[PDB]
């Protein structure tokens, strides 16, 4: 067994901590055992993890999971509300191959809704529940209890973990709930990366990431804005304060309406980017394999398909996909003794209404 | 940072 301690920082979550204890084989079962939890300055998670590698004989794996979750959208830098939740997953692993690898599962979440600040699309998702909570108060609470398939698939084959030069890695994770459920949706999320070498040495390497995400509502019933996919920060459009890219909150009056420049994702996504990895100007050679350079062209897009532009025709219309967001910068990592490290510049050219610019952005990490 | 210690 093990533990561990970490201590982090980024412009976009803060101070951050982490800790987590390991039973490598708990009382001859075989599962391993697990405790893990992690904070900063907007998000709060616990879990008990319970896996084993060998459910059966030829690889596949078995894992639970148990979850506690607390989460501050002000400080995430979303319209304001409260998300508190837990639940339990049970998934399955399945390795394809060596390159590839398969899981399905099936999980339980309770979430409950506080402090939820009037707005429209909100709102909205409210209203297809069947909730009509007062627009003109932050004191609301909202309850569901959701049963949902889970199914994943990751590709890989990078060259390497730190530092990729050569190979491609996919991720696919999408869920649907189970009818008895009090949501009915399906949420889907696609992450790639590839890495080309452009010289023999594997010292100028291209790099295209894309990030994809879409979910709808089933039955009449919308995806709720909690689950609502971002856009914008250290990891998807530098530059651009984080989850800023998208829909902002239309606020309802309080005790006609006000637009604003608080973004509230939105359940379509879409990130590119273009980055040129180089050699490091400015340092000694003896330290080449512990820095990477790079150049990007950073790009994305969120918006919120069941916005109705109809009844809020006096508003930019959300539901549009084509405010598609720019910037341009270099980054700079480095293996810290303070850990994984990542500075990036970024200027973003092309932005529209509301977007805030975050242009210097920083990143240790406490993970590795 | 991350600190591991294997017990
Ligand atoms: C909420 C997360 C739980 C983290 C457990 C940390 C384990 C630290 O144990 C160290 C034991 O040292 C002796
Ligand atoms: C993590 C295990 C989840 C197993 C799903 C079982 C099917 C869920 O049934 C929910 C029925 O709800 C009735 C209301
Ligand atoms: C797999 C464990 C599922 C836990 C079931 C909890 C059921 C909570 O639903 C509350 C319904 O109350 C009305
Ligand atoms: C493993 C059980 C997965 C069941 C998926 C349920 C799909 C529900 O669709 C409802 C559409 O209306
Ligand atoms: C009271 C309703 C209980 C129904 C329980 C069904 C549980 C498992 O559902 C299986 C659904 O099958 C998914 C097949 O996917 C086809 C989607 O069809 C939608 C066409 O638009
Ligand atoms: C012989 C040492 C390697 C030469 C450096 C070539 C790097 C070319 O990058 C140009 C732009 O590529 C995109
Ligand atoms: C230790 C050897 C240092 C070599 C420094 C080379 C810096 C190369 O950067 C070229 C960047 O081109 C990007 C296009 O703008
Ligand atoms: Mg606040």
């Amino acid at each position: 067994g093990s533990f561990n301690f970490g201590i982090g920082y980024g412009t976009e979550s803060g101070v951050s901590f982490q800790a987590g204890v390991q039973q490598d084989n708990w009382l001859g079962t075989g599962y391993a055992v697990g405790i893990n939890g992690t904070k900063n300055d907007y998000q709060t998670y616990a879990e008990l993890s319970v896996t084993n590698p060998y459910f059966t004989v030829d690889g596949v794996s078995l894992g639970g999971r148990l979850f506690y979750n607390d989460f501050q959208a002000d400080d995430a830098d979303l319209s304001d509300y409260t998300n508190k939740s837990y639940g339990t997953d049970v998934t399955l692993g399945f390795p394809i191959n060596e390159y590839n690898s398969l899981r399905a599962g099936l999980g339980y979440v309770h979430n409950s809704l506080s402090n939820m600040q009037p707005q429209v699309a909100m709102w909205r998702y409210l209203y297809s529940m069947g909730e009509h909570p007062s627009t003109s108060d932050q004191d609301n609470s909202f309850k569901t209890d959701d049963f949902t398939f889970n199914y994943g698939w990751t590709y890989n084959k990078l060259d390497r973990g730190y530092f990729p030069t050569d190979g491609s890695r996919v991720n696919l994770t999408g869920k649907v709930t189970i009818p008895g459920s009090d949501n009915e949706y399906y949420k889907v999320t696609l992450d790639t990366a590839t890495y080309v070498p452009i010289d023999d040495d594997h010292k100028w390497v291209v790099l295209g990431r894309t990030r994809w995400g879409y979910g709808d509502g089933l039955g009449g019933k919308e995806m709720p804005f909690y689950e609502n996919f971002y856009a914008g920060g250290s990891s998807t459009v530098r530059g651009f304060q984080s989850n800023t890219i998208g829909p902002k909150a239309v606020y309802f009056p309080h005790q006609d309406l006000s637009k604003s420049d608080d973004a509230v994702g939105g359940n379509a996504m879409a990130v590119a980017s273009l980055e040129f990895i180089t050699p490091t100007p400015f340092i000694s050679d003896k330290y080449a394999n512990s820095v990477r350079t790079s150049f990007f062209w950073d790009m994305g897009t969120v918006w919120d398909t069941n916005w109705d532009s109809s009844q809020y025709s006096g508003y930019p219309d959300y539901s549009d996909p084509s405010n598609i967001r720019m910037s341009a910068g270099i980054a700079l990592q480095w293996m810290s003794p303070l850990g994984p490290l990542v500075f990036s510049y970024a200027q973003p050219f092309k932005k529209y209404d509301g977007d805030k610019a975050e242009q210097f952005q920083f990143n240790i990490g406490k993970t590795w | 940072w991350n600190w591991s210690k294997s017990f």
